[PDB]
DNA sequence: GAGAATCCCGGTGCCGAGGCCGCTCAATTGGTCGTAGACAGCTCTAGCACCGCTTAAACGCACGTACGCGCTGTCCCCCGCGTTTTAACCGCCAAGGGGATTACTCCCTAGTCTCCAGGCACGTGTCAGATATATACATCCTGTGCA
DNA sequence: TGCACAGGATGTATATATCTGACACGTGCCTGGAGACTAGGGAGTAATCCCCTTGGCGGTTAAAACGCGGGGGACAGCGCGTACGTGCGTTTAAGCGGTGCTAGAGCTGTCTACGACCAATTGAGCGGCCTCGGCACCGGGATTCTC
């Protein structure tokens, strides 16, 4: 149960946080899909940058340079 | 050792306003800002001055840059502030 | 229609030009805090976006009415003699 | 007793949680997802609480544009509920294939 | 003999000489004039004058004394030439906007 | 040495603080001062010499 | 007394447009609508040939890939006829405001 | 009269190209609507690059560099 | 069954795609020196694992009412088509205005030595929140008695 | 059987006392920015040539503009049923938090071999020029959807 360790309330309040108002049954495996392929193109970015460094452990900076990447860039833990 | 803008950026707040306090998280949130706005005006201007065949970055160069990358109405907001820097610290005289 | 008849039929029936001119004034000033509110980059529309946020946080209508307030001022004109230049 | 009509309560818990900004998704779900999708491509490899901050909000960021998409998709399509088809639509005319 | 820095030759608060240093290795050029350091430390202080001023009355909006990058966040998308700057990156704890499309409310 | 309006060549009385521009009155302010396109200022006051 | 039903010979034609790959726009109108939007900025400018040209497959470049997606609009709608909210539903979800 | 330059088949012909049976004919009017902010914004940042070379004429080489600093780096004419 | 509308097979300049030689800079070879990546070696942060209590969130079965969807009937506006008509485009001549380039100048930015205060890093003090006493007064609820 | 009155209980109301609690200010230090001095080559100015591109013809011709009949499509409207929300009972396994251990981040030292720099050289890839066949174009019969 590690692809659908996300609950199933867990999609609602991300769809709630995006201003939906129903939700149908059938959404919930798809999105799962979704954001195991988005998961799928960043973390594989971040393990060869973490690779590159000779070292075995993912710290702060190789993930906040791959999502640097592609233009989905997130501030704050660029130090 | 390890650099951060976060004097600077304190008494930035300082003279607009004097009684607010700021978070770390906050402090980090503005410095990779500042760091991402650097490094964008900087490709701008290094790449502008290798399609101009010229091997000199002078202030005209990231005064296109600004004009390029920012948009208008903070464009010549930007580079006025810029220009009367500039024509005070020219004033060596 | 009719009721429009006896409006004007009351109408017919019907210092204070200074007033009067004195809220043309004022018509003129409320047309020029439209015409800030307008324009964003004022300090008035910015106040209001303020006004908005911490709200939230809890333009030819405006023609129209300087039309409505200048019709007002020419009736004004009109009682009192009855009842902008390039120069400058 | 009394009641609400489906549909208000609902506005009341979308205001609730679009005024909240605390995290939405559970911590340990999440980081056995991470280590179980990061061992497929490397072994023996540790982590950092920090990267695994910005990768959940990374993905619940993307998470919340790709359902506003579908919302405003959905809504375009005559109709109220969200289907997978808005999805896929969404997907399709925002670029990722 | 002894004088001050750039910085407040220029009248500016933000390190000056610093910028310099970052420009020069940081390989954008193999020659740095004079007067660009001095004309992005302007630039770069008066956008964060200005962030700073519009996080001011967002916290202001909020009655509180410290910043909170719910603040930062607000005072961005809020403001449309940051709204079109900042598009494409997200802000740590942020959260979005209270919107709701027309038609989903109850029109009865 | 006397001061003079750069738009018109009248007394100027007052100087813009933006882009350094004398000025003759409030409507010359309003119209030409004020709403002028950047780039123009400093062919203005190279007539002067100014810049 | 010969008529074709309606769409059939827009499907045909729309056939021998796709085995075609020649400029579809007048190229003097566009020359001057480019020289018309131009003369607003700096007065007297000259234009090379090359220029233009590529402006000209720039737009219909950009017009055959936001009229794909405003056709899968249009087809994700229920509908055979594209409108003016499919057009602003391509440029929201392209992200194009 | 010179806004309407781009014509009505061509706009056919652009239509044609897409794939569609039957097109609106309101459509025509929003086409010209998204073309003249679009190149526009190519003008913005064409003619000042060209401004920065004391260049009075725009060529080949600055407007597909325009164009891969907006994002659409195109082939043929150089660059 | 017929009819536009194609795909297909053959004759025609042409003009823009392959050689070719002349040759002029740019890749190649060699040498010298000063430093920067590699490796070894070291000190402690921090990440992994596990136990246990608390409990708030999550799973599941139940049902009820909108809302997605199936059908329908109708204005009507895009669609195919004949007729004018209007400007787009090809061939061309001529100017001149602006880009490329050659060429010498001089200043100002790269480089190096010196040297002191800017800003970091790490200590100590001062107004905001939270339980607590507290006594008297006022309001609300409950019980009882009376009509 | 109801209503009113009285009595009791609970809540409120606003300084204390404590009393943490997370914030803002007074001292070290060290290193890197600033002043001073030397060099050389990079913009910079300018003049000259020649190339292309902006105007100006004219004819003619695909091709846009315009009005016209008819036919499916989008329009609102109405009914059928079920899927999503709402709810309480019942897990359960997230969260805190605490502790124990050791991989591994990170820093320092030293080294020598890869690479910057410089001078001479030879050849190869740019270009001007020359020549011809692939493809578009044109003409006319086979062939496939549509009605």
């Amino acid at each position: 149960d590690n692809i659908q360790g996300i609950t199933k309330p867990a999609i609602r309040r991300l769809a709630r946080r995006g201003g939906v108002k129903r939700i149908s049954g059938l959404i919930y495996e798809e999105t799962r899909g979704v954001l195991k392929v988005f998961l799928e193109n960043v973390i594989r970015d971040a393990v060869t940058y973490t690779e590159h460094a000779k070292r075995k452990t993912v710290t702060a900076m190789d993930v906040v340079y791959a999502l640097k990447r592609q233009g989905r860039t997130l501030y704050g833990f660029g130090g | 050792r390890k650099e951060t803008y976060s004097s600077y950026i304190y008494k930035v707040l300082k003279q607009t306003h004097p009684d607010t306090g700021i978070s770390q998280k906050s402090m980090s949130i503005l410095n990779s800002f500042v760091n991402d706005i650097f490094e964008r005006i900087a490709t701008e201007a290094s790449k502008l001055a290798a399609y101009n065949k010229k091997s000199t970055i002078s202030a005209r160069e990231i005064q296109t840059a600004v004009r390029l990358i920012l948009p208008g109405e903070l464009a010549k907001h930007a580079v006025s502030e810029g220009t009367r820097a500039v024509t005070k610290y020219s004033s060596s005289t | 229609a009719k009721e429009e008849e006896e409006k004007k039929l009351k109408e017919q029936q019907w210092d204070k030009r200074l007033k009067l001119n004195k809220l043309i004034k004022r018509r003129k000033e409320k047309l020029k805090l439209r015409d800030e509110m307008k324009d964003r980059k004022s300090q008035v529309s910015q106040n209001r976006m303020k006004n908005l946020a911490s709200l939230a946080e809890d333009e030819a209508f405006e023609e129209a009415l300087e039309y409505e307030y200048k019709d007002i001022v020419e009736l004004e004109r009109l009682l009192l003699e009855h009842d902008y230049d390039w120069r400058n | 007793p009394h009641r609400y009509k489906p549909g208000t309560v609902a506005l009341r818990e979308i205001r609730r949680f679009q005024k909240s900004t605390e995290l939405l998704i559970r911590k340990l779900p999440f980081q056995r997802l991470v280590r179980e999708i990061a061992q497929d491509f490397k072994t023996d490899l540790r982590f950092q609480s920090s990267a695994i901050g910005a990768l959940q909000e990374s993905v619940e960021a993307y998470l919340v544009s790709l359902f506003e998409d579908t919302n405003l998709a959905a809504i375009h399509a005559k109709r109220v509920t969200i289907q997978k088809k808005d999805i896929k639509l969404a997907r399709r005319l925002r670029g990722e294939r | 003999k002894a004088s001050q820095s750039r910085s407040a030759k220029a009248g500016l608060t933000f390190p000056v000489g610093r910028v310099h240093r970052l420009l020069r290795r940081g390989n954008y050029a193999q020659r740095i004039g004079s007067g660009a350091p001095v004309y992005l430390t302007a630039v770069l202080e008066y956008l964060a004058a200005e962030i700073l001023e519009l996080a001011g009355n967002a916290a202001r909006d909020n009655k509180k004394t410290r910043i909170i990058p719910r603040h930062l966040q607000l005072a961005i998308r809020n403001d449309d030439e940051l709204n079109k700057l900042l598009g494409n990156v997200t802000i740590a704890q942020g959260g979005v906007l209270p919107n709701i499309h027309q038609n989903l409310l109850p029109k009865k | 040495a006397k001061k003079y309006c750069d738009v018109t060549g009248l007394k100027g009385f007052y100087k813009s603080p933006t882009n350094n521009i004398r000025y003759h009155n409030a409507e010359i302010y309003q119209l030409i001062v004020k709403p002028m396109a950047p780039g123009v200022d400093q062919e203005y006051l190279k007539l002067r010499g100014a810049n």
